């Protein structure tokens, strides 16, 4: 996942 | 572990959940496409983060995405509508997009891996969104036979998905679009929710004999919903  | 609840910023929404929606649970969403399920998405990863006492978790978020429908200027809204700064808001959402349902499936073991880097700081993950739940599943398994393995293939889905609310204590968020009722479903809790006039939405439980059975009412705004 990747940090918004 | 007790169980926490997340306001969905609507008052009249949050008496019809008993609060808010459940950890250790999954909350299902369904309608029309456009009756409100992503607003209620991106408010609810907002409202998580919130201290407990206004309503959140001080929780982090997980978002599955598997319609291109994440928006982080929304986010930005309402966080700043919210007396939040848009850019912390953002840094503790985390985003995947689901190429496919196996991929989304797959996704649900690598959510596991950043819910236990996250579960001893001061911001564990409190929400996992999956949105759509279904869209995937409804274009790749479709025709003669396709009732039987899509129905088999998304409970699996949901299993691996109550399995991470119920041991992290997590709140699953998940999304449906239907149009116009014969299948099973597996999700905790099942809310229908449909458009009215303007920003005006309709929710109502659906299955849940033992919990309210009026409609809330709530408007989209730039704090996501309110009543």
């Amino acid at each position: 996942f990747a940090t918004a | 572990a007790t169980i926490g609840r997340i306001s969905t910023g609507s008052k009249s929404l949050d008496k019809l959940l008993g609060g808010g929606i459940e950890t250790q649970a999954i909350t299902e969403v369904f309608g029309e496409f456009g009756s409100g399920k992503t607003q209620l998405a991106h408010t609810l990863a907002v409202m998580v983060q919130l201290p407990p006492e206004e309503g959140g978790l001080n929780g982090s978020v997980i978002w599955i995405d598997t319609e291109n429908t994440f928006r982080p200027e929304r986010i930005r809204e309402i966080a700043q509508n919210r007396g939040l700064d848009p850019d912390e808001v953002l840094k503790h959402i985390y985003v995947a997009r689901a190429f496919n349902s196996n991929h989304q499936m797959l996704l649900v073991q690598q959510a596991e891996d950043k819910i236990k880097e996250l579960l001893n700081t001061d911001r564990p993950v409190k929400l996992l969104i999956v949105d759509s739940l279904t869209s995937h599943f409804r274009s790749e398994y479709i025709g003669r036979g396709a009732l039987a393995e899509r129905q088999q293939k998304l409970a699996k889905h949901l299993a691996d998905l109550h399995r991470l609310a119920n041991l992290y204590d997590i709140a699953v968020f998940v999304t449906n679009q239907v149009q116009a009722h014969i299948l099973a479903h597996s999700a905790t809790l099942r809310v229908y929710l449909r458009k009215g006039k303007g920003g005006k939405r309709i929710a109502r439980l659906i299955d849940a004999p033992h919990l309210p059975e009026g409609e809330a009412v709530f408007s989209i705004t730039e704090k996501g919903i309110e009543d």
